[PDB]
């Protein structure tokens, strides 16, 4: 089903510095996972200023069962 | 379906004057969620549609800021701080609350200039055509602004009907014009009946309605 | 660059079917939910259909359903359109474009966040006309100049490219060495099926007895030339 926001901020603090503009690599190898970005809008945003739920965009992705 | 009005529906800007979009939908678009779900579109001429903003007020990937969006449930503003010759074109706001996705009809926004009248140009059948039965008559409004006119035929002061079709084209780059040609197709045989053929133009340039007309077969 | 590759298309008759092609490139198709989107000639845009990553949750609008099948194939990076009984009614330009809402989430069901960041990739588009008529060229008839045409100097004459089929044609004039003051006319389509424009140009009123001026029409459907050459009045 969806991912949680425990596995999507999981996720975020694995990805560190990469997190950028454009859309993560999925969360998974298998199964549904996450893909995240810095909002378009919030590019000019210093990185340690960045809000979980305004600044960061989320889609679902769906790997092979 | 959700129904979606957009208002105006020409939106003449002058150079360095901002301009605003009004969108209204039939039933909110607040998700529970907290999103609204409104988009604006740009279509410039001869192009494929490109996101402008989402979810009622977030800018798209390479958007230039003087583009806005603001409101909420059934009531959205498109703001354009300024509006540069590469945004002309037609606005469309579009629901993506739920399927069917529906948009509004386009507002149409060109570059406001000073009132230009059109020159008003004649041309009769060539004697090519004629010899082929049909007789096409072109009137041709060159170089005029703004893009609102009214051509009418008029043979031997009898207004015609159904019987012509208009072209316009994209306002020049350059000049911020539009030139308009009006074409009436009559048989041969009807077009020897008559002598005088009149094209009549209404436009804000002019004070009265200008009229260019010739004789059959005086020149 | 991130890109969506329509094909596909064309002249179709009324009742027959065709497919739409739309490949990405520098995307990855599974990553998004599809949508297609048409525009009638001369109106607005149209939803038409979407699809979910997986294939699942087609739906369509009431205007193409029964008709219309969407489907798409992940592992060739492209998205299909299959339309059945086409009408006139469904002549346009059909575009395909991408949703970060692979399934669905908020507008079909619960969601415990959003999805969706609009439809921000979209395909060049790809013209279907629906019609009945036979390939044809051009007859080009002569828009001669004359006081008529003239002012100040300045002297407008033409070409009006009557009666072909289908779009489009390209005009250009003393083959390409003359550009400036050229207004080449959208296209209009006649009662008659056929399409119709004309191509207009200002000159120096006084070069008419010296300058021939020609109008080089192509239609390359039917593999049609045509050079006129316009002659001046001087009435």
């Amino acid at each position: 089903e969806e991912p949680s926001d425990k596995h999507i901020k999981e996720y975020l603090n694995k990805i560190q510095n990469s997190l950028s503009t454009e859309w993560s690599p999925c969360s998974v190898t298998c199964g549904n996972g996450i893909q995240v970005r810095i909002k378009p809008g919030s590019a000019n945003k210093p990185k340690d200023e960045l809000d979980y739920a305004n600044d960061i965009e989320k889609k679902i992705c769906k790997m092979e069962k | 379906d959700i129904v979606m009005t957009q208002s105006p529906l020409s939106l003449p800007v002058t150079p360095g004057e901002p301009a605003s979009i009004s969108c209204r939908s039939s039933q909110s678009l607040l998700h529970s969620n907290g999103k609204n779900y409104l988009d604006w579109y740009l279509q410039k001429p001869g192009q494929s549609p490109q996101l402008l903003i989402y979810l009622g007020s977030d800018r798209a990937s390479g958007v230039p800021d003087r583009f806005s969006g603001s409101g909420s449930g059934t009531d959205f503003t498109l703001s354009i701080s300024r509006v540069e010759a590469e945004d002309v074109g037609v606005y469309y706001c579009m629901q993506a609350l739920q399927t069917p996705f529906t948009f509004g009809p386009g507002t149409k926004v060109d570059i406001k200039r000073t009132v230009a009248a059109p020159s008003v140009f004649i041309f009769p059948p060539s004697d090519e055509q004629l010899k082929s039965g049909t007789a096409s008559v072109v009137c041709l409004l060159n170089n005029f602004y703004p893009r609102e006119a009214k051509v009418q035929w008029k043979v031997d002061n009898a207004l015609q009907s159904g019987n012509s079709q208009e072209s316009v084209t994209e306002q020049d780059s350059k000049d911020s014009t539009y030139s308009l040609s009006s074409t009436l197709t009559l048989s041969k045989a009807d077009y020897e009946k008559h002598k005088v053929y009149a094209c009549e133009v209404t436009h804000q340039g002019l004070s009265s309605p200008v009229t260019k007309s010739f004789n059959r077969g005086e020149c | 660059k991130v890109q969506l590759v329509q094909s596909g298309g064309g002249v179709v008759q009324p009742g027959r079917s065709q497919r739409l092609s739309c490949a990405a490139s520098g995307l990855t198709l599974s990553e998004y939910a599809m949508h297609w989107v048409r525009q009638a000639p001369g109106k607005g845009l149209e939803w038409v259909a979407v699809i979910l990553s997986d294939g699942t949750k087609k739906e369509y609008a009431d205007s193409v359903k029964g008709r219309f099948t969407i489907s798409r194939d992940n592992s060739k990076n492209t998205l299909y359109l299959q339309m059945n009984s086409l009408r006139a009614e469904d002549t346009a330009v059909y575009y395909c474009a991408t949703d970060d809402n692979i399934l669905g989430h908020c507008r079909s069901k619960s969601c415990q966040r959003n999805y969706y960041h609009g439809m921000d990739v979209w395909g060049q588009g790809t013209t279907v006309s629906v019609s009945s008529a036979s390939t044809k060229g051009p007859s080009v008839f002569p828009l001669a100049p004359s006081s008529k045409s003239t002012s100040g100097g300045t002297a407008a004459l033409g070409c009006l490219v009557k009666d072909y089929f289908p779009e489009p044609v390209t005009v250009s004039w003393n083959s390409g060495a003359l550009t400036s003051g050229v207004h080449t006319f959208p296209a209009v389509l006649q009662s008659s099926g056929l399409y119709s424009l004309s191509s207009v140009v200002t000159v120096p009123s006084s070069s008419l007895g010296t300058q021939t001026y020609i109008c080089n029409v192509n239609h390359k459907p039917s593999n049609t030339k045509v050079d006129k050459k316009v002659e001046p009045k001087s009435c």
